[PDB]
């Protein structure tokens, strides 16, 4: 249930493990210090507009 | 594309465009990485040799911001076949890799259970290219895009006497004259997530375009994403 509202506060993947939620992220992204926002690692990020 | 409009600067830099031996359009690809473009399998059987364009936004105009690739290699899905038009997938892997720039970047691929339980469940996706602009139409020299809601599965499996199957889902209008078509085959369906695209189909098939009743057939990524991973 807990990616089911609000996809768990997630960027981008949302799982459930041991029961809490687990953000992660595309390649060329790294999760951020609070666990949930997916940071760009380089230039032209897949996904974005340019 | 039937309907929508023409992608703005910046918009759809992940389109890419496949050109037979007389140097035409005829598909397109999505670009997954400096090496990789994803397209539909039934697109190898338009042209016997082909390139990718990729920054292209005007095919009758030099832009100074466009390049041709030539292919390496084809990596085509093994169980495709023309009468069931299941399984419509391959991947190609480039000779000389992709320099990322103004309107050449990838578009992200998605993770499978999360995508098939909060991506596929939007209300809609963005499709793009540079095919018929009606059925029996001629192309467009622009590349355009149009947004097109999710079919629900019943109303999808119900639209055709061919067999839709758990590999593709459909996309676009009851009615309203929007849709993909002829030469935009191969090309990307995305889905925003949280202001990130990531492809979740390709341009596959459809009965005519834009017709009542009938709707955009669209390979599913997410049935394919360990074959798209292993294939790169
Ligand atoms: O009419 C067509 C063409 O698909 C019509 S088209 O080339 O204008 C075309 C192409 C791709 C499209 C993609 C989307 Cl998302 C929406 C519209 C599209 C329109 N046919 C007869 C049906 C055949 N077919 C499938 C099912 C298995 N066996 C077949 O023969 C495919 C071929
Ligand atoms: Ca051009
Ligand atoms: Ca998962
Ligand atoms: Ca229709």
């Amino acid at each position: 249930k807990l990616c089911s509202l609000d996809n768990g506060d997630c960027d981008q993947f949302c799982h459930e493990e041991q029961n809490s939620v687990v953000c992660s992220c595309a390649r060329g992204y790294t999760l951020a210090d609070n666990g949930k926002a997916c940071i760009p690692t380089g230039p032209y990020p897949c996904g974005k507009q340019t | 594309i039937v309907g929508g409009q023409e992608c703005k600067d910046g918009e759809c830099p992940w389109q890419a465009l496949l050109i037979n031996e007389e140097n035409e359009g005829f598909c397109g690809g999505t670009i997954l990485s400096e090496f990789y473009i994803l397209t539909a399998a039934h697109c190898l059987y338009q042209a016997k040799r082909f390139k990718v364009r990729v920054g292209d936004r005007n095919t009758e105009q030099e832009e100074g911001g466009e390049a041709v690739h030539e292919v390496e290699v084809v990596i085509k899905h093994n169980r495709f076949t023309k009468e069931t038009y299941d399984f419509d997938i391959a991947v190609l892997r480039l000779k000389t890799p992709i320099t990322f720039r103004m309107n050449v970047a990838p578009a992200c691929l998605p993770e499978r259970d999360w995508a098939e339980s909060t991506l596929m469940t939007q209300k809609t996706g963005i499709v793009s290219g540079f095919g018929r602009t009606h059925e029996k139409g001629r192309q467009s020299t622009r590349l355009k895009m149009l947004e097109v809601p999710y079919v629900d599965r019943n109303s999808c499996k119900l639209s055709s006497s061919f067999i839709i199957t758990q590999n593709m889902f459909c996309a676009g209008y009851d009615t309203k004259q929007e849709d993909a078509c002829q030469g935009d085959s191969g090309g990307p369906h995305v889905t925003r997530f949280k202001d990130t695209y990531f492809v979740t189909g390709i341009v596959s098939w459809g009965e005519g375009c834009a017709r009542k009743g009938k709707y955009g057939i669209y390979t599913k990524v997410t049935a394919f994403l360990k074959w798209i991973d292993r294939s790169m």
